[PDB]
């Protein structure tokens, strides 16, 4: 239940996503868990809220994360990639000009199972996660964040 | 089929952190699905 982010595992193991706990709640993208029930030791954690357009899922409680790019600085991916420790991967983000505003977005390509990873703001707060995106070969991924 | 979570880390900002990636702006459009696609 600490505060920080978390591989998501499924059984070999595989290593198929990365989330957020924050608040007592965990925060990752749908498609990494479909929604499905999380162990977490000897616990077990039920979902709470998901949403397939927007991505995001949320384990134990409402969706908690709700700080936002600032559309100028450069933030940090904290990826957690299988088989590695947590890293971190500075840039600045470009834009997805959407017809409902626009979205921050992150053109760094990493392995599928590091969907989910936190993108952050110079003050640690989680701006959104990583996973969702388009092709430009490269791939970009949303800074992709709910609501709380 | 068991899926479980293991903590990997704190959640922090890091000083002497690499640095890469262009700052892209793209045109795109979301359908109810939830997937991303380039708009002309
Ligand atoms: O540099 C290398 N050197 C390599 C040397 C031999 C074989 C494979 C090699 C792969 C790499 C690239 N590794 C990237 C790292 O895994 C990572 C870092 C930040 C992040 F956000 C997500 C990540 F996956």
């Amino acid at each position: 239940t600490t505060d920080g982010v978390y591989r998501v595992m499924t059984r070999g193991s595989t290593q198929v996503g990365v989330g957020v706990m924050q608040e007592g709640v965990f925060h990752t993208m749908w498609h990494v868990t479909k929604g499905a029930a999380l162990r977490s030791g000897e616990g077990r954690l039920d979902p709470y809220w998901g949403d397939v357009k927007q991505d995001l899922v949320s384990y134990c409680g409402p969706w908690k994360l709700d700080a936002a790019w600032d559309g100028l600085s450069e933030v940090q991916l904290l990826a957690v990639p299988p088989g590695e420790r947590a890293k971190n991967i500075q840039t600045l983000p470009g834009i997805f000009k959407t017809k409902d505003g626009d979205i921050g977005a992150v053109a760094l390509d990493y392995p599928a199972g590091t969907s989910g990873s936190p993108i952050l703001d110079k003050s640690g707060r989680v701006i959104g996660l990583y996973g969702n995106g388009v092709v430009i070969g490269s791939y970009v991924s949303a800074i992709t964040q709910g609501k709380r | 089929v068991d899926m479980y979570i293991e903590r990997a880390g704190d959640i922090t900002w890091e000083k002497d952190a690499e640095v890469t990636g262009n700052s892209p702006r793209l045109d795109v459009a979301l359908d109810e699905s939830g997937d991303f696609s380039l708009v002309e």
